[PDB]
């Protein structure tokens, strides 16, 4: 029962309390858009390189999201919330640092009056510097759910370094709730993974939400079930509770809602069944 | 930074 799974996972959480505290640290503090919803110190995404008149340049409120344990970086993802302004810099050094080479964005900038992630990418045709990162948006492409930026990412000064990062935004996902049929989601994802899977070298899918753990979950673990069917076939074992505590030994509180729980199944059933088709 | 209970 959906019902009975989800509440048994929410009651799961007291043993994957791992510690946090680099996110609980002062200088830290200003780079959470929510006190209490803080990246495992042990699956965080350090930053190197940074400016070192800055005392504390490693932090972002980021995890990396294996599938599994031997998962390569190609197959990885990192589950990261939407940018505040003071972390819009951040979030490009990582970006170039993992080598992440797709975007994955769940939300709109604002919704219901709230900021959910500061704008870090140019106008359409525009340059901008972000730090000592320079980005270019090369090319916009406008679908019904959603759109493709090409954006094109490399480290002032340093040429050589440049490399196409594609963001793709998702725009149409309700204010409250889930999308009522997941065929919208679907379609966005498996063009997703159509671009990650074309590029050589690529690092992991980058996927944000306002918190990192809600919409980054349900979009996270749909697209690692609908890999397992394309690897083992529709008559595979899928077994949604166990992805999901995977998913959540590696970032606090991944899949937020039992809406969000129901939407996972649905999308995973639509998906066997196109293929039947 | 505030508190996200969605």
């Amino acid at each position: 029962g959906f019902w009975e799974e989800f509440e048994t996972l929410q009651q799961q959480e007291c043993k994957l309390l791992y510690s946090r505290k680099e996110g609980q640290r002062q200088e830290n503090k200003n780079k959470n858009r929510y006190k209490n919803i803080l990246p495992f110190d042990h699956t965080r995404v350090v930053l190197h390189d940074g400016d070192p008149n800055e005392p504390v340049s490693d932090y972002i409120n980021a995890n990396i999201i294996m599938p599994e344990f031997g998962s390569s970086g190609k197959k990885s993802y990192i589950a990261t919330q939407g940018c505040l302004q003071n972390t819009v810099n951040d979030f490009w050094r990582m970006v170039f640092q993992e080598n992440s080479r797709v975007i994955v964005m769940t939300t709109k900038e604002v919704e219901r009056g709230k900021s959910k992630c500061v704008k870090y990418w140019p106008d359409e045709y525009a340059l901008k510097e972000y730090g000592v990162m320079r980005v270019r948006n090369v090319k916009e492409s406008a679908a019904h759910d959603y759109t493709l930026r090409e954006l094109k990412l490399s480290k002032v000064g340093q040429g050589n370094t440049e490399r196409t990062v594609w963001q793709y935004h998702f725009r149409t996902w309700p204010d409250h709730g889930v999308p009522s049929d997941p065929g919208g989601v679907l379609d966005f994802l498996e063009e997703v993974h159509h671009k990650q899977e074309s590029i050589m070298d690529a690092g992991p899918v980058v996927v944000h939400s306002s918190a990192g753990i809600g919409r980054t979950g349900t979009f996270i673990v749909i697209d690692i079930l609908i890999d397992i069917i394309r690897e083992k076939g529709v008559d595979c074992d899928i077994d949604v509770p166990k992805t999901i505590q995977m998913v959540r030994s590696q970032r606090s509180g991944m899949v937020q809602t039992e809406a969000q729980y129901r939407f996972i199944y649905m999308a995973v059933q639509h998906y066997i069944e196109t293929l039947q088709r | 930074p505030g508190e996200y209970v969605n």
